[PDB]
RNA sequence: GCUUACGGCCAUACCACCCUGGAAAUGCCCGAUCUCAUCUGAACUCGGAAGUAAAGCAGGGUCGGGCCUGGUUAGUACUUGGAUGGGAGACCGCCUGGGAAUACCAGGUGCUGUAAGCUA
RNA sequence: GGCGGUACACCUGUCAAACGGUAACGCAGGUGUCCUAAGGCGAGCUCAGGGGGGACAGAAACCUCCCGUAGAGCAGAAGGG
RNA sequence: CUCGCCGAUCAAGCAGUUUUAUCCGGUAAAGCCAAUGACUAGAGGCACCUAUUCUCAAACUUUAAAUGGGUAAGAGGCCCGGCUCGCUGGCGCUGGAGCCGGGCGUGGAAUGCGACGCGCCUAGUGGGCCAUUUUUGGUA
């Protein structure tokens, strides 16, 4: 029972700007002082003109936090979703995610030069042992009775944040 | 969604090899390194295998063989208690004494223990035991480091140090040692000997009482409880080096004749695994 | 087109339309089952077939004119929805035809043998001693319109063919005096037209599905 | 004017007329194409016993 | 006509078996090969270095020399009507050792074994090999063997 | 018997789900000062020992899938050699030898080498 | 014969009849290049595809999880690996 | 010409042949409810998806013959001892190889045959055709 707490491992967000330039590195160092860790630049997979987009040029911007700082962050994205979400955003393998369309409000001041730009926070919830599939010596599987559900994910969100789950 | 376990997936299905799919053994290393070159004839190949649990450190040595590969000999870190070294079982100081025994204990079996003594007083530079004419050639083997990522300062080149100084002739550099720097590509050897002799260690035994003395009691709860401070950290280390080269010789536990108790249960035999199948099928029938 | 003769003896090797063989025209025969084909397997428990007595290659329009042969009378004797007729061969096997050689000329690169591969021209089916060429399941009191509608539709392929009232049940592959058995004891479950064989060696929950 | 392309018709008549011999596998083989490092080695093996 | 390529035709030969891929067993590596032992050849997809030609595929022959990876075989190739000693330099991957000669082994071993008998027991058993000789009288009982009438069954169409 | 290190053969070893187990050991786990490491001490590397079976791991379970073995298929299919055998032919029978495969059915499900350790 | 074509020097699969070899203006194709890396080595990584999700974002942009014997990729034809 | 028979199937050695042993293969067949590709029909489940089903491959194949290809069936063997090495190396025996000496015929499958032995010179031919079977193009 102590060893199966179901804790947060990784609080995944990313900035899927339109395409390169100058807006998206102003929109990296948004994710930079609301993470504290300079982000990585994602590049198109493909070239697609319904999109303006091209092969091997930097679109997005993401970043990841671990530690309690992933649980901070997570806490003022959720303020601007008031501490509800739908039902559909958690995942049929536990994690679960949602959206932010203004980064004004998560307790940062709106610079005039850099656009209010919209992030995508997804949480990656786990538990104590979910390494042993990172790890490269002794790689292993994590089993049934310790991955998480769907519904063994959403009552952590309603006793952790008091969250309302909407239908 | 179309299923892609089916029967067809199963019968086209070849399983890794075991040690493999277990994530033990790395083949494509293994091919260069136990393989002997055929125009040798049996002439053995040794490697020196250093692997790392959660509490403990084995070395050993080996030669490949049809049959599965002899272990010569194997040096274990939970036997450093018997030299002195009561904690830190599994830190790179351990690791260069679990290096240490296993080269002492083999050149004592093989005779040569008095020629090829390596380097008894510990400097940290560079060091290759040289062959000397006239007596047996040295001990030559190889570092088998598994699949552990061979980043500078990893502690299998620890275990590698405390062979190389014990007299066995490894090739190796001192690139991957703790104190090599990248960007001047130098490699010092001073700082090389405190992580040897745990002097890494007692400086985090000492910033910790610094700074938060109940962080210090939870790092180091063995360390004070086995009279181990960070002052006697580097005189510890050094009576077990003599002690090792004094009495490598490891002597076996006599083996325990027991009743032979098997405590899980056996297999279900046919007779069973077709009755429960047939008192399935009739409880099956009476509820309806 | 070229008659028949020509294209009788499987005298090549299995020519399917395939990657290789491009240009294929569309076989004549496009339907191979026919009558009430959406029927239960106790509906028609009477089988019989068109068995082939010669290692010869049926043309696809030998096989759709059987088709149309079998199929009118067994509607004209039993009715549109008392029988179920399938046609046990598909034409796979490509016919080739050469050139229409002419006196001479001096393009088409050839006038003779000179490069005599030819090209697609129809689709046969390679039919083996033994092997059915159509099977029809009906009531068992319409066994004498069976065997004639079978009978009428043999002068459309070249050769000799037998009418053979199989002993199994319908289009499935036991005999009748073993399907009724394994009904009860729900070795056989219907499936469609005919039945799926379920063994004694699979998961117990499968068998509790049954009972 | 076109004639035969190839042909292996009578070839096994002529390969046994004279008989398909098996090379004579002389005692004390040659040592052409051995190691040069073992024959260097072997040479030096001979010059002193 | 046909390509003269190194590896035309060898698309199952070379191959290798179903659910047999992926990396060579290492007890094939550590075989040792010495000089004048009987040897099988056998190419393997896998290993594209030292192959054999698709001619010696499936032919024995003996080692005169060895190397580093690989092994000189002496094998017997005939052309067209006359048959060549072809030394051919074959990784170890591509060969094993034939067990052709193994039978030959085992019965000297086993003819010394019971010759030395004779020498110290003063008996004449024959050592040669004897081709299956005609079966030796026999009863055949009928005890609780009856023998069972069978006749032709009838034709069914 | 069990736990590890290195393995050999490379599914009888895999896959799914369920149950049981921590004596030693293993694993998870606890931290980031040092070596090192990344967007992130998750991983990698390093330091450690508060907890002890949730997972890994091991051992069981499934009229389990797969795999393995055998039977059946079957002396069937095919095939060496033979005839001034049959038949318009297509092809087929016989003589002399060799001899399959699926469906189906049944059983089984890792074996083992070197070294070290422990009798829940 | 000429015209056409190149079966004229080569390569893959098949033909080819389970060693190898085996023809036709047989069949389906490829070649006169390309690459300072697309050569060498070491380390890390896992692909194709599908599914659940997640501001703008949709059948396709990016993040993330699960499944995934390779069904991707390996300059080119095809085969092998 | 070298021999063998002469001078005891002395024995070797050889074989378009078997026997024994050991490998090699992917054709016939078979299979596709196994992969690739082709193809028919319903049925179940919330156009697909699952379980079945009809019919196929020369450039498909899990499987897999018959016939066939290679190799081995001894003194050039087997066993033992000593010696040499600059190669190899924990270990002048650790490999390995070479050299030397000694011991042991019950020549250690069948059948046949003098060795189709070792050379030298060499004409003619280099348009073939036919049959059983196998087999490609073609209506033939
Ligand atoms: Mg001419
Ligand atoms: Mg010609
Ligand atoms: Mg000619
Ligand atoms: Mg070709
Ligand atoms: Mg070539
Ligand atoms: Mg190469
Ligand atoms: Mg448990
Ligand atoms: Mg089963
Ligand atoms: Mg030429
Ligand atoms: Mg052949
Ligand atoms: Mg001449
Ligand atoms: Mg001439």
């Amino acid at each position: 029972n102590p060893m199966r707490e179901l804790r947060i491992r990784k609080l995944c967000l990313n900035i899927c700007v339109g395409e390169s330039g100058d807006r998206l590195t102003r929109a990296a160092k948004v994710l930079e002082q609301l993470t504290g860790q300079t982000p990585v630049f994602s590049k198109a997979r493909y070239t697609v003109r319904s999109f303006g987009i091209r092969r091997n040029e930097k679109i997005a911007v993401h970043c990841t936090v671990r530690g309690a700082k992933a649980e901070e962050i997570l806490e003022k994205g959720l303020k601007v979703r008031e501490y509800e979400l739908r039902k559909n955003n958690f995942s049929d393998t536990g994690n679960f995610g949602f959206g932010i369309q203004e980064h004004i409000d998560l307790g940062i001041k709106y610079d005039p030069s850099i656009g209010i730009y919209g992030l995508d926070f997804y949480v990656v919830l786990g538990r104590p042992g979910f390494s042993i599939a990172d790890k490269k010596r002794k790689t292993g599987r994590i089993g049934a009775k310790h991955r998480i559900r769907k519904e063994e994910a959403m009552r952590w969100f309603q006793q952790k944040y008091d969250g309302i789950i909407l239908p | 969604v179309k299923v892609v376990k089916n029967k067809s997936y199963f019968k086209r299905y070849q399983v890794k090899f075991r040690r493999r799919r277990e994530g033990k053994t790395d083949y494509f290393a293994r091919k260069r390194l136990v393989i002997q070159d055929k125009n040798k004839y049996n002439t053995p190949k040794y490697r020196m295998i250093v692997r790392f649990s959660n509490r403990d450190i084995v070395c050993q040595i080996a030669y490949a063989k049809i049959e599965g590969d002899m272990i010569v000999c194997a040096a274990y870190s939970h036997e450093l208690p018997k030299y002195g070294i009561s904690v830190g079982l599994t830190n790179y100081a351990a690791a260069y004494c679990t290096g240490l025994l296993l080269a002492r204990r083999l050149l004592n079996k093989f005779g040569l223990d008095k020629v090829y003594d390596g380097q008894v007083e510990i400097t940290g530079d560079e060091f290759n035991v040289e062959s000397i004419d006239g007596q047996p050639g040295a001990f030559t083997c190889y570092l088998d480091a598994g699949l552990a990522r061979t980043t500078t300062g990893n502690k299998v080149f620890g275990a590698l140090k405390g062979a190389v100084d014990g007299g066995l002739s490894i090739p190796h550099s001192t690139k991957r040692f703790p104190g090599y720097d990248v960007e001047s590509k130098e490699f010092n050897a001073e700082v090389h000997r405190k992580h040897i002799l745990g002097l890494n260690i007692a400086e985090y035994m000492r910033l910790l009482m610094e700074e938060d003395e109940e962080c210090y009691k939870k790092q180091f709860s063995r360390f004070i409880k086995n009279g181990v401070t960070a002052d006697s950290m580097e005189e510890m280390y050094k009576k077990a080096h003599a002690a090792i080269r004094e009495n490598p010789v490891h002597e076996k536990k006599p083996k325990r004749e027991v009743k032979k108790k098997r405590w899980n249960r056996a297999k279900l035999t046919l007779a069973q695994r077709k009755d429960r199948v047939a008192q399935k099928k009739a409880s099956f029938l009476r509820a309806q | 087109r070229r008659p028949a003769r020509c294209y009788r003896y499987c005298k090549n090797k299995p020519y399917p339309k395939s990657r290789f063989c491009r240009g294929v025209p569309d076989p004549k025969i496009r339907i191979f089952d026919l009558g009430r084909k959406k029927a239960k397997v106790d509906e028609f428990p009477l089988c019989a077939h068109m068995v082939s007595d010669e290692y010869e290659q049926l043309s696809s329009e030998a096989l759709e004119a059987a088709r149309i042969c079998a199929n009118k009378y067994m509607v004209k004797t039993c009715g549109k929805d008392g029988f179920h007729i399938r046609v046990r061969l598909h034409p796979f096997h490509v016919i080739r035809i050469n050139k229409m050689l002419s006196c001479a000329g001096a393009d088409r690169l050839q006038t003779g043998m000179r490069g005599a591969f030819g090209k697609p021209q129809g689709t046969v089916a390679r039919v083996h001693i033994g092997q059915v060429i159509m099977s029809v399941r009906t009531k068992a009191q319409n066994k004498e319109h069976v065997i004639e509608a079978l009978r009428r539709a043999k002068f459309k392929f070249p050769g000799r063919q037998k009418i053979h009232v199989s002993k199994k049940y319908g289009f499935t592959k036991f005999n009748t005096c073993d399907f009724d058995n394994m009904l009860a004891e729900k070795r056989l479950i219907p499936d469609g037209c005919g039945v799926k064989y379920i063994p004694s060696r699979g998961p117990l929950s499968r068998w509790k599905a049954l009972h | 004017a076109k004639s035969k392309n190839h042909t292996t018709h009578n070839q096994s008549r002529k390969w046994h007329r004279n008989g398909i011999k098996k090379p004579r596998s002389q005692r004390y083989e040659s040592l052409k194409g051995v190691d040069p490092k073992f024959l260097r080695n072997m040479r030096f093996a001979k010059k002193h016993n | 006509t046909n390509t003269r390529g190194k590896r035309r035709g060898t698309r199952y030969m070379f191959a290798r078996p179903f659910r047999k891929h992926g990396p060579i067993p290492l007890s094939t590596y550590m075989r040792i090969y010495k000089k004048g032992d009987i040897v099988d050849i056998k190419g393997t997809g896998t290993i594209q270095k030292g192959m054999p030609h698709k001619c010696y595929h499936g032919k024995t022959g003996r080692v005169y020399n060895v190397t580093q990876h690989a092994v000189g075989i002496i094998v017997n190739k005939q052309v067209k009507g006359k048959i060549l000693a072809k030394r051919i330099n074959v990784r170890i991957e591509h060969i094993k050792h034939s067990k052709s000669r193994d039978s030959f082994l085992q019965r000297v071993k086993e003819n010394e074994k019971k010759k030395v008998e004779a020498k110290k027991e003063g008996t004449w058993i024959e050592l040669k090999r004897q081709p299956a000789a005609p079966r030796p009288a026999h009863f055949v009982s009928t005890k609780n063997n009856k023998p069972q009438l069978l006749e032709p069954i009838p034709y069914e169409f």
